[PDB]
């Protein structure tokens, strides 16, 4: 095994956003 | 018995009803109906 530091982040939906934090 | 199920906003709409489209004007407050 090995640790994945921050990998795996992807765009959750086709909807575009910019300069905003989204939960 | 036929059952029809629809999905909204999952993806770009691929199935649509027949409605004639028109050219889009810009810079004027106008009704817009894009892909439903």
């Amino acid at each position: 095994y090995t640790n994945s530091f921050t990998r795996g982040v992807y765009y959750p939906d086709k909807v575009f956003r910019s300069s905003v934090l989204h939960s | 018995v036929v059952v029809l199920s629809f999905e909204l906003l999952h993806a770009p709409a691929t199935v649509c009803g027949p409605k004639k489209s028109t050219n889009l004007v810009k810079n004027k407050c106008v009704n817009f109906n894009f892909n439903g």
